[PDB]
């Protein structure tokens, strides 16, 4: 499910601005 | 209400153009506890000894900052912050500087994060999710009336108050801009195409951005992930979106208007502007009135445990607020 593959992805922590 | 727009622009254009200056000093606070932390700083609560009000303080280094290219956007965030006044934002109580840091002191918002309790929560009713919305609806209506973009909104950046409602925080990126500006700024997953694609861009990004947020909030994830920036990118640019399936015909139907690559069609841009968004029918059963009067009751209010409880916040290592014998950085923060 999409929601499976959310909660396994690295993305699930608080997300940062980003800087260039 | 184009009439409360026109004073509240009266009102902020007296504070822009002649901004507050050296309101407190850091000796003059309490520092409790380290509420949060990022490339910007710190924000601590402290409380302030004279009235023994508790407030959130950002704490930034001017060296730090210099280093990350942020001095004018940092400019930007304290003089917007000092000139607003909005209940769904927290202005500046205070600000200072000293040899070391930049502070600013606002209202200390006690209920934690939204992410966190989205995160837990796994997501909001459509119900809980429109009433948050509708908060951010009316701070963006409010903002960009004062030609100022927010450009970082996400779950991260709303704080949750004691009756339940938002904060939006973190102004790091906000700016007043007139015209088309161009910076590469945001948050990977929240960001429109147009800035991706190095496009000149306006408000329209933070209309974007609030179809990403109600989206997360009413399916429990985001319409655009993966493991990296890149490919998060790729999947905005083709912008293909999938609902879950328990997304009502309504809310899809705002959805597909919010996340819209073309700028002629995207809701919040276009020749009615705001009003796009506010009689749409996912919005049908809202009040603004009884939102902007805080009438309304919140679908979720954290527990009374104190003005300076800290529970609904994670821990993080306490360290020092050095401040030099020398001072950094003091014509690059000479207008702070
Ligand atoms: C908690 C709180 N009450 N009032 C305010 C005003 C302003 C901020 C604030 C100022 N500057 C940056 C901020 O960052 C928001 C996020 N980008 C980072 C973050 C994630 N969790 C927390 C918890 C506490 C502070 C910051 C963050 C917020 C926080 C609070």
């Amino acid at each position: 499910t999409t929601y499976a593959d959310f909660i396994a992805s690295g993305r699930t922590g608080r997300r940062n601005a980003i800087h260039d | 209400v184009k009439e409360f727009l026109a004073k509240a622009k009266e009102d902020f254009l007296k504070k822009w153009e002649n901004p507050a200056q050296n309101t407190a000093h850091l000796d003059q606070f309490e520092r409790i506890k380290t509420l949060g932390t990022g490339s910007f700083g710190r924000v601590m609560l402290v409380k302030h000894m004279e009235t023994g009000n508790h407030y959130a303080m950002k704490i930034l280094d001017k060296q730090k900052v210099v280093k990350l290219k942020q001095i004018e956007h940092t400019l930007n965030e304290k003089r917007i912050l000092q000139a607003v006044n909005f209940p769904f934002l927290t202005k500046l109580e205070f600000s200072f500087k000293d040899n070391s840091n930049l502070y600013m002191v606002m209202e200390y918002a006690p209920g934690g994060e939204m992410f966190s309790h989205l995160r837990r929560i796994g997501r909001f009713s459509e119900p809980h999710a429109r009433f948050y919305a509708a908060q951010i609806v009316l701070t963006f209506e409010y903002l960009h009336s004062l030609d100022l973009i927010y450009r970082d909104l996400k779950p991260e950046n709303l704080m949750i108050d004691q009756q339940g409602y938002i904060k939006v925080t973190d102004f790091g990126f906000a700016k007043r801009v007139k015209g088309r500006t161009w910076t590469l700024c945001g948050t990977p997953e929240y960001l429109a195409p147009e800035i991706i694609l190095s496009k000149g861009y306006n408000k329209a990004v933070d209309w974007w951005a609030l179809g990403v947020l109600i989206y997360e909030m009413a399916a429990g994830y985001p319409p655009f992930f993966a493991d990296q920036p890149i490919q998060i990118y790729e999947k905005i640019v083709s912008g293909k979106v999938r609902f879950p399936s328990h997304f009502s015909s309504d809310l899809k139907d705002l959805l597909r208007n919010l996340l819209q690559v073309d700028l002629t069609k995207r809701f919040g841009n276009l020749k009615n502007g705001v009003n796009d968004i506010k009689n749409h029918k996912w919005f049908a059963t809202t009040d603004w009135i009884a939102i902007y009067q805080r009438k309304v009751e919140a679908p979720f209010i954290p527990k009374f445990k104190g003005p300076g409880d800290t529970s609904n916040f994670d821990d993080y290592e306490e360290e020092e607020i050095r401040v030099s014998i020398n001072e950094k950085c003091g014509k690059e923060f000479s207008e702070f």
